[PDB]
């Protein structure tokens, strides 16, 4: 199993029905593909999570091209372009 | 933050 | 005991952490309080989720009344006014 | 029993499902209700369609109260509020 | 015949007069040509339609080069250029 | 029969078709109704001709109500608000 | 002679005067040139009109490059790059 | 709404 | 919402 | 007779043609008439003329209503609120 | 002499003073020299009236090239790419 | 409203 | 004395001089006076920090007036209206 | 005589003529009188100083009423609404 | 010496102390470097003066390439790129 | 040791905790990493403060190249193109 | 309202 | 308001 880190239960980590039953939340699908590039994550993938909406992304799709860039915007507050 | 997808 | 939409499992119920320790996703904040107005809803509330933003919401902090019209907002998808630009 | 103006069959008359089984396309909606005020139409109501939007909707939603203005935009084709920039 | 998704009969599929007589709706003129490009769908084209302006149009005219990326945004919500 | 400024003939006034057979074009319209209030004209009112739009309209919905105040827009051309970024 | 679309006669097809003695409405002086690039039309220039401001001009001019675009535009009802 | 010049 | 043209 | 402040010439005082035989330039309206209430002045108005347009125009159609304010905007070159973006 | 458009008299044709004693009304400047580019016109300049802020130009300034494009904008009026 | 600088 | 949140010490309590001699930083300025009101703080004064410009601010200078509300907007992150487009 | 901050000098106190004969540079101009309402300052005027366009003005004209207000914006430095974009 | 404009004395040309004793007015070290580039003025750098914001700066940071382009929109009203 | 220039104390410079616990005010991050590329610091690199935001940034990420400019543009009032 | 720098 | 890291 996984934690969910929204509900904190140990889970067998179902497809998201939190728009309707067959609709994610934009959140729970950011985790599998990115909603810049819409590909889906490919293990190893660079990713980050914007204060703001809520969703991971691919560091490149942000013009974040190493894990330096990454931890700095991370640690100090990332503000993805979607919502700037 | 940020992490490594797995 | 709480069902979690996001992942299928029964929960204690315990505070979202999906953005990091010290914050809720907004999703699952809204669940509890409006996100327009920053109020902890009544049971008598009429609340909608804009499709956009995924947020639960007072109808009135977005001019909606009664049913009728949010019955009517959900026939076509709700947008709501925070994301509309 | 109901005449498709899309599709040009007689139908039962059964809720548009264009968009998804959940949802109206907004043109099929707005024929039972205002996708401005979100409210179903009255048999008395003056009503007009969007040449932008395909959208009826009704004449006061859109400040035009008579017979008389409705037609007169309807001379020169009905652009609504939602559609102008 | 086909299914008309807008009424639920079985149909001629006719051109659509919701407009007027000799005009379609938006909507269902999307089925035969893209809005973006105005061209006739060629056999296999790959299409998706926007939840806003409920108009079908080809993947490639909104920048959606694979099937992957047009299920990915399909699937969360799909909201094309022009609506944006 | 009235005279068309557009070709110069003399006609039995017939509706322009010129959009369309269900469409006067927008300058052909305003001769009979305001493209601003969408109200047909009074023998009363005063009236002027935008030459961006080259559309008729009331003084009045563009907030000139005097014989001087239109003689004052023609000396140097009347650009209407609907014309106006 | 020609039909007039504006008023239904039979016409010489003069020169309109309906801006002033001198000036033409844009809808009429696009029959001659184009509002866009300002060229006289050629014989066999390929012409649509908008419905919002009522002009005819080039398809070109409007990244229309084929009869069918064009087609397909101005059945669905063609909205110029001037009026959006 | 379409034609060629002529 | 996604299809092939047919 | 007049001086053309234009050319330097004395002239018989002939309505500008500069724009076109119906059409004064702005500049030489604003003369007779204030370019924003697009009334005649008055012997008793105030009046100043933007360093951007050229235009004279009504002090109170800019909120500048004594000789201070516009003895204080001529100190630093007068832009008219049509020519601010 | 010439005569001046504005004043309708024969005219020596000095140096514009509407601003000041030293500065021409932006009209008057625009005989002498383009308000696009800030070049003295050079003889046989082609050059077009704006009928907003009534002003000559150079055509190739409005990317007006030829005597055909400068005559079909000037008949039908001619708004300068500032006053848009 | 359009001629050759001379 | 007081503890500095930037640096860990305790210090004396002097002037922040980030930006320069004369000039507090934004952040530190906004400890004793509300940079939307800039009056001094109240000891009764519900204050809240925006996560994107760093400063302290009045509730109600923010439309926020209740414990409640100020509550509500920490579980989510709080973007002030000045950083807000 | 006066002391010029531009330049050090001591001076009868003439005009500035930095933009031209006819016109004082704003900053200089903005020492007797108010760049936004353009009235001359009484004894009594609290004003301050725009770190952007160098220019004095009424703390009034700028919703700043008390000394407590202007000392608050100049811990921070004073960015006037007409250099806020 | 030289003459201030600012005050009309002869003049030490101290630096401007009216923003603060540290910091000059714009317009004052507008003298010295272009507010453009920021490069201190090379002798013989061709400058002119924005009539709003009351700076000097480079002829060519205003893509003002000649004395004849700088003379003109001097002349008529130079309103710079900042302040437009 | 370090002065802190916050709150004038001798200091042992510890992270910065104004925004909570794990979270440096953008100022204080700043002086350890470029808030335009999101790169740390390398020893000599020309950096400069902004006095609307109070961060520190590299000079080449706002399109000062040198020295020159750095002290040009710090002396009379940087405003870095986030904060415009 | 132009000159070079001296 | 300018300096090198070090
Ligand atoms: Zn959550
Ligand atoms: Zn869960
Ligand atoms: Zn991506
Ligand atoms: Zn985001
Ligand atoms: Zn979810
Ligand atoms: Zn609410
Ligand atoms: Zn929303
Ligand atoms: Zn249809
Ligand atoms: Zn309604
Ligand atoms: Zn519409
Ligand atoms: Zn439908
Ligand atoms: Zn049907
Ligand atoms: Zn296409
Ligand atoms: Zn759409
Ligand atoms: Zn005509
Ligand atoms: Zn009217
Ligand atoms: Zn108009
Ligand atoms: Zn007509
Ligand atoms: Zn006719
Ligand atoms: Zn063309
Ligand atoms: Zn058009
Ligand atoms: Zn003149
Ligand atoms: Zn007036
Ligand atoms: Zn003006
Ligand atoms: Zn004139
Ligand atoms: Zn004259
Ligand atoms: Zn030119
Ligand atoms: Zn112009
Ligand atoms: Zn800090
Ligand atoms: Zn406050
Ligand atoms: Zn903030
Ligand atoms: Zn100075
Ligand atoms: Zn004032
Ligand atoms: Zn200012
Ligand atoms: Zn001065
Ligand atoms: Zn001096
Ligand atoms: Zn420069
Ligand atoms: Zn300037
Ligand atoms: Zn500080
Ligand atoms: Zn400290
Ligand atoms: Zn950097
Ligand atoms: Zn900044």
């Amino acid at each position: 199993s996984v934690w969910c880190r929204h509900c904190g239960a140990t889970s067998a980590g179902l497809r998201c029905e939190w728009q309707n039953n067959y609709t994610q939340c934009a959140p729970c699908a950011s985790l599998s593909s990115c909603p810049v590039c819409y590909r889906n994550y490919r293990e190893e993938d660079l990713i980050l999570q914007c204060r703001q909406c809520d969703r991971w992304m691919h560091a490149v799709c942000q013009n974040l091209n190493t894990e330096e860039e990454v931890e700095n915007v991370a640690d100090i507050g990332f503000d993805c372009s979607m919502c700037r | 933050g940020a992490k490594r997808h797995r």
